């Protein structure tokens, strides 16, 4: 048999209610660039491309339509996710450079033992800082769910 | 005029023992745990 | 016609050490490895150098690495086979010549623990041997038999990495022998000195020491007991005890000692 | 290489040469300085994190339980699943 | 199905002890918890020199020279 | 020192004596012991000097202060010399290569005998300068020379007492 | 160098591989299983006999004009529909 991929219902609403293009802020551009690629063995998660489309559309701030309100809430959730990605790179670089300078005079074995762990720990610290500064720790479960709704869904006949 | 030589690392030739190998596994338990967490973290980000 | 490969190094030439293969007829040679080495030296290449004295296994001068496992050549048996027998000096030691190792550091470490009975009161006049029951004397059975061959010393990976900071299985075994001895009255001083991260706690329980001991002693067992005793008996004042003993050694000559 | 042959070794506590032992002590201070700074992350997470289903939670307490005393009739199947 | 009150102190306290105990154990009791101290002592301690070239010093030195300090 | 704390002479004697034995009883050979503890010794030593200042002529506290200061002088001096020896040993180890095979062997020390001559001269200076700390000097510097003696054949007065 | 199969280096590697690989694969598989459990609930693959009939039905239900929707075949068994006029 065959599988059909179509835009999700929430994607349809966003297209219908968009009024213009939305400028992509500097941190949003860097965040999208630094986001890892997401191979799709199956479709269940938003990738960097889907997030770009969400951030590109512009909605009316004053619109009281419940559907438009959901679109704005989804966009804000995605924005916080994207800008949070900027924290990964600084942590990784500091996680490697700082220990490496500290152990510069020591033998090669020490650098092999210590740097890999410090690199991962630095990245972890960067990701925590990025997500914390992006207001992700205060999002309600509702906002988080909207930001994670898939953009593409397998079509279900009938 | 005379100098003494220094042998290579014994790891390449010294005979192994069952207890010696197990001790290494005991010391590497945490290293493996970190490795697995990293693999799962990567998969959660790059797969599906 | 067994084939013997022997580690060779000329201190004067200082060339890269290499393995040289000799062919010996086991029919005209003694069962033990040391006999093969002597026959090689006597007949084929007299330049070969190695330490040997006892032939009984008691002295411990002929420690070598045969087929990757340390042992005494005089007690080791020749195992004929197609695969050549490889003979090398003790692992991670500075070779003075051919198979003769440089064990000066081992001797220095042994002298550090001060392996002589210490008592607070000198032998009073008219006093005979110190009292010691059979039960107490039995505690030393597995520890006073060490021949100081250093097979265990060079089989411990922790000794490979930190030879100049880690006392090693042999020296730690002897340290506990004096601690366990009932006649000795400086038990706390000895435990305080040995209670060091480098000296004692580099032992990771690998057990390569007990496996290769020619005399069948159990350095790993003794090292484990010493750790348990130290942990239970530690007091805040041990550091001061070490210092006071160091002051008592102020007028000693140069060399390793309690300090 | 050729190590310098005119090193002025330390003579006492007030006439000291700079050696790797002193540099290691500086490492100890810096690594411990990092531990103080990195403690802000876990503390920040606990102080700032919130766990709420939606914005209705606050509205419910404001209108139906302002004093955190109003008892509610319990119906076990709701949160018990069955 | 409609109790007047629900007893939660017992269940909550049990969870607190189980979660707290496991975390405090892993972080306090085991000797394995000092594995990183051992590895550093075995392979990293006192294995340092100032008379051997290393990339971090070379990189800093070249940049300073390039910018004339 | 800037402090408002006050101590009696009995307390000052106890603090000075405790620090003196803590330093002397510590194993100076292990580099990490000095790295970890020296920061604590200096902080205490500053306090001890401040409180023991009026007792520098005291018949009990006075001698303790002199020994404490002398011991700290010897600790720094021995550490500096042994620190240099460790560098020489580390250079020799790296010159062996990977797995001691020479796979990526570095450049050897071309003036090893000169360094041995320099280190032994410093070792002799410590013995003359600190006649009451020979046990500690032999522990750190004397043992270090013995390790070097394995790498290079050089002569020092106490060589025979280290089985060389 | 002198290399032997019964060496500590080689034997340790085999011991480590036997001890850890079975654990790691199980642990990784368990995490993959958890991801699959959430994935199927959020978006389960559904198979359609004919793409054209399904695509027409999709446009009718959502009130989308087929002209402005671009249909492409990513793979043999995968067909994706996208908005033609998308920023
Ligand atoms: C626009 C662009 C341009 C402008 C930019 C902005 C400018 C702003 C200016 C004003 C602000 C300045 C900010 C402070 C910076 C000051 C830095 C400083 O002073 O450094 C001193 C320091 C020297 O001092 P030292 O103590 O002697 O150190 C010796 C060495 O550093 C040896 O060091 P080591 O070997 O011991 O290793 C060091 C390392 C040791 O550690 C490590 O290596 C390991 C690190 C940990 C392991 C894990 C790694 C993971 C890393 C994670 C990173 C974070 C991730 C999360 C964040 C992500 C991003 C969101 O230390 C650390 O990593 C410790 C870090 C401690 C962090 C403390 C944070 C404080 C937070 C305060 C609170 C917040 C603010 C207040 C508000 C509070 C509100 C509640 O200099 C260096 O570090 C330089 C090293 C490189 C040398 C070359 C450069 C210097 C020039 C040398 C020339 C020599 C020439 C000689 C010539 C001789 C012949 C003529
Ligand atoms: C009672 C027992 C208790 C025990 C407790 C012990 C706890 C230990 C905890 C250790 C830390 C683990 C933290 C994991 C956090 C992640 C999971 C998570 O939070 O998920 C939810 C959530 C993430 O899920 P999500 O919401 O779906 O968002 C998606 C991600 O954010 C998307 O993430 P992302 O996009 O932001 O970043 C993805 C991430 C993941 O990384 C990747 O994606 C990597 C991808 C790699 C691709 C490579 C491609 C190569 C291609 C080669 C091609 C070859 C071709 C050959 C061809 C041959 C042909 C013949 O990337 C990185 O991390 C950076 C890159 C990797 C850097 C490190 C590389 C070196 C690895 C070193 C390994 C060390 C072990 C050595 C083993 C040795 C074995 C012998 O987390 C967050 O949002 C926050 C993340 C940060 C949380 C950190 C929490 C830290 C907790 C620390 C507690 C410490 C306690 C222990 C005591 C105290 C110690 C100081
Ligand atoms: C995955 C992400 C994370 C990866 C790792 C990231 C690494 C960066 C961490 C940054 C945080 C701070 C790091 C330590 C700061 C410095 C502390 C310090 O100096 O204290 C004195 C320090 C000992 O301090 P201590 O706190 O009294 O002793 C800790 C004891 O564990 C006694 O501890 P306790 O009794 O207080 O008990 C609490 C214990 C509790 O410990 C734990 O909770 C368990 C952790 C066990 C270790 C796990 C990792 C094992 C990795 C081994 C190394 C890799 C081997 C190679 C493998 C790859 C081969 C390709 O806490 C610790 O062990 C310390 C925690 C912080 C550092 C270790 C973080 C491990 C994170 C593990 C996350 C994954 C957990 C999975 C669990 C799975 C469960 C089934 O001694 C030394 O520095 C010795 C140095 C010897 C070499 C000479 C070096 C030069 C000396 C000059 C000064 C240099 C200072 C810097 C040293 C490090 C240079 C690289
Ligand atoms: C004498 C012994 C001294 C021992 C000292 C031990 C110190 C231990 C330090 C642990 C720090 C743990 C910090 C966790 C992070 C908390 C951040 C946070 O949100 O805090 C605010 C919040 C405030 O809660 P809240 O309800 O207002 O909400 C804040 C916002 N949310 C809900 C999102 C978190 O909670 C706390 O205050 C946390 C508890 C802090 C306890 C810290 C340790 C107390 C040690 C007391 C020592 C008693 C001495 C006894 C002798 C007295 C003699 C006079
Ligand atoms: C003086 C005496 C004192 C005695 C103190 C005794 C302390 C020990 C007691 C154990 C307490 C355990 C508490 C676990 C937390 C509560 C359970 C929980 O949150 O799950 C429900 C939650 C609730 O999920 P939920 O949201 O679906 O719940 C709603 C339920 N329905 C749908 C039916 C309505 O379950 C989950 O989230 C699923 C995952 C559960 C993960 C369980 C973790 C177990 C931790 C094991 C640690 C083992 C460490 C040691 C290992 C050694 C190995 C050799
Ligand atoms: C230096 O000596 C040593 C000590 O001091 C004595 C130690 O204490 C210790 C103990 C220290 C520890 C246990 C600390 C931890 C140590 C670890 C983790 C190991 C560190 C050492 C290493 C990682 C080894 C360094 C890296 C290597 C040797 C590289 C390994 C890879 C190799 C050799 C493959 C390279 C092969 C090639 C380039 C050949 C290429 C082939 C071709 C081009 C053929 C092409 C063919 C066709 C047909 C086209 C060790 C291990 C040691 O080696
Ligand atoms: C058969 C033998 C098995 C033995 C092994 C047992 C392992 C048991 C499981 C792992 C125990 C270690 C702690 C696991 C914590 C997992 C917490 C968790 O469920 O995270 C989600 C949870 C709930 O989120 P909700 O908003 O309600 O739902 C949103 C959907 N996720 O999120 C959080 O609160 C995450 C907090 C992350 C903090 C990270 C830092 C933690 C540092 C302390 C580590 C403690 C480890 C040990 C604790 C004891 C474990 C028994
Ligand atoms: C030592 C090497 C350093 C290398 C550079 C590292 C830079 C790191 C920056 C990237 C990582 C940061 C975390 C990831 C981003 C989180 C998300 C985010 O954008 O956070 C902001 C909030 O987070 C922050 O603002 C984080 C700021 C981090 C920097 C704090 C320091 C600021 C002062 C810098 C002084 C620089 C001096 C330069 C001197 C020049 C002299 C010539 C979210 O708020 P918004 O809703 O977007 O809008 C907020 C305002 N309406
Ligand atoms: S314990 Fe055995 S192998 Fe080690 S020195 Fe003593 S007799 Fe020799
Ligand atoms: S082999 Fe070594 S690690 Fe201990 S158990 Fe024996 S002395
Ligand atoms: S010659 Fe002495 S033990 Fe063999
Ligand atoms: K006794």
């Amino acid at each position: 048999a065959n599988l059909l991929l179509v835009p999700s219902d929430i994607t349809i609403i966003e297209e219908k209610n968009k009024i213009a293009k939305r400028r992509i802020r500097l941190l949003e551009k860097t965040g999208l660039a630094l986001m890892f690629p997401v191979f799709h063995w199956r479709y269940s998660k938003l990738d960097k491309h889907d997030m770009y489309n969400i951030l590109r559309r512009k909605f009316d701030p004053s619109a009281s339509d419940p559907a438009i309100d959901i679109c704005r809430r989804r966009q804000e959730s995605v924005r916080r996710r994207v800008i949070a990605q900027n924290g990964l790179l600084p942590g990784l670089l500091l996680g490697v450079s700082l220990p490496w300078w500290s152990l510069r005079r020591y033998n090669y074995q020490s650098k092999l033992i210590v740097l890999p762990f410090c690199a991962y720990f630095g990245a972890i610290c960067g990701r925590i800082a990025g997500h914390g500064l992006s207001w992700r720790w205060v999002e309600t479960d509702r906002q988080r769910m909207l930001g994670n709704l898939p953009a593409k869904v397998y079509y279900r006949p009938k | 005029s005379y100098k003494s030589a220094h042998q290579e690392t014994p790891l390449t030739y010294y005979r192994a023992t069952q207890h010696a190998t197990s001790s290494i596994n005991h010391r590497l338990a945490y290293i493996n745990a970190v490795f697995v967490i990293w693999v799962c973290d990567s998969l959660n980000d790059v797969d599906q | 016609m067994q084939t013997f490969r022997v580690y060779r190094y000329d201190p004067l030439l200082q060339d890269k050490p290499h393995m040289q293969e000799f062919n010996i007829d086991l029919a005209q040679c003694g069962p033990m490895i040391l006999d093969a080495l002597i026959k090689i030296k006597a007949t084929q290449d007299s330049t070969l150098a190695f330490r040997r004295s006892c032939r009984e296994g008691i002295c411990g001068s002929c420690a070598m690495n045969i087929n990757g496992k340390n042992g005494l050549a005089c007690l080791q048996y020749i195992e004929p086979g197609a695969a050549p027998i490889d003979i090398q000096p003790l692992p991670h030691t500075y070779v003075l010549k051919d198979l003769v190792p440089d064990l000066s550091n081992f001797y220095n470490q042994y002298k550090s623990i001060e392996p002589f009975l210490k008592r607070r009161r000198a032998k009073q006049p008219g006093e005979k041997e110190y009292y010691q029951s059979i039960e107490d004397r039995e505690k030393l059975d597995g520890m006073y038999e060490c021949n100081l061959c250093a097979c265990c010393m060079t089989s411990c990976p922790s000794y490979w990495w930190n030879p100049e900071y880690y006392l090693g299985p042999a020296v730690l075994l002897q340290a506990y022998r004096w601690i366990a001895d009932s006649r000795d009255e400086f038990t706390t001083e000895r435990m305080a000195w040995i209670n060091d991260s480098m000296r004692l706690y580099r032992c990771h329980g690998i057990m390569n020491c007990t496996s290769c001991c020619p005399k069948g002693l159990d350095p790993a067992k003794a090292i484990a007991k010493m750790k348990a005793a130290i942990a239970a008996a530690y007091e805040p004042g041990w550091t001061k005890i070490v210092a006071q003993e160091s002051i008592a050694n102020k007028k000693r000559e140069s060399g390793m000692m309690y300090a | 290489a050729r190590v310098p042959e005119d090193i002025e070794f330390t003579k006492n506590r007030y006439t000291r040469r700079y050696n790797l032992a002193t540099e290691d002590r500086v490492k100890l201070l810096n690594w411990n300085a990092f531990c103080i700074a990195v403690t802000a992350l876990p503390i920040a997470y606990v102080y700032y994190s919130w766990y709420e289903s939606s914005e209705d939670t606050d509205m419910i307490y404001r209108t139906m339980d302002p004093m955190r005393e109003a008892k509610a009739d319990y119906y076990l199947p709701l949160l018990r699943g069955h | 199905n409609k109790p007047v009150v629900v007893n939660t102190s017992g269940v909550v306290n049990t969870a607190v002890l189980g979660i707290s105990g496991a975390w405090l154990y892993f972080y306090c009791v085991p000797l394995r918890r000092k594995e990183w101290y051992d590895i550093m002592m075995d392979y990293v301690h006192h294995k340092r020199t100032q008379y051997a070239s290393n990339f971090p010093d070379k990189a800093v030195r070249t940049a300073l020279r390039f910018a004339k300090v | 020192m800037l402090t408002v704390d006050k101590f009696t002479r009995a307390e000052a004697l106890q603090r000075a004596s405790n620090l003196y034995y803590q330093v002397l009883g510590t194993n100076w050979e292990d580099g990490l012991n000095l790295v970890l503890d020296v920061p604590f010794w200096e902080s205490e030593l500053e306090k001890v000097d401040h409180m023991c200042e009026p007792y520098l002529c005291d018949d009990e506290i006075g001698p303790i202060i002199r020994n404490l200061h002398e011991t700290v002088n010897c600790m720094y001096a021995c550490e500096d010399v042994r620190d240099h020896i460790n560098e020489l040993l580390e250079l020799s180890s790296r010159a062996e290569g990977v797995m001691g095979s020479g796979a990526a062997a570095s450049e050897e020390v071309e003036n090893m005998p000169e360094q041995c001559g320099m280190v032994t001269k410093a070792y002799e200076d410590l013995l003359a300068r600190y006649p009451e700390h020979h046990p500690k000097i032999e522990q750190t510097v004397g043992h270090g020379l013995a390790v070097l003696r394995q790498l290079e054949k050089f002569n020092f007065k106490s060589s025979h007492r280290y089985f060389f | 160098m002198m290399l032997r199969y019964d060496s500590l280096l080689w034997q340790c590697t085999l011991a480590a591989g036997i001890w850890f690989i079975p654990q790691d694969v199980a642990a990784i598989s368990a995490f993959l299983l958890y991801g699959r459990s959430k994935s199927r609930t959020i978006n389960q693959p559904v198979y359609v006999d004919n793409i054209d009939t399904a695509a027409n039905e999709y446009f009718k239900r959502k009130g989308l004009d087929p002209t402005k929707m671009i249909m492409m075949r990513k793979s043999s068994k995968i067909t994706e529909i996208r908005y033609g006029e998308m920023y």
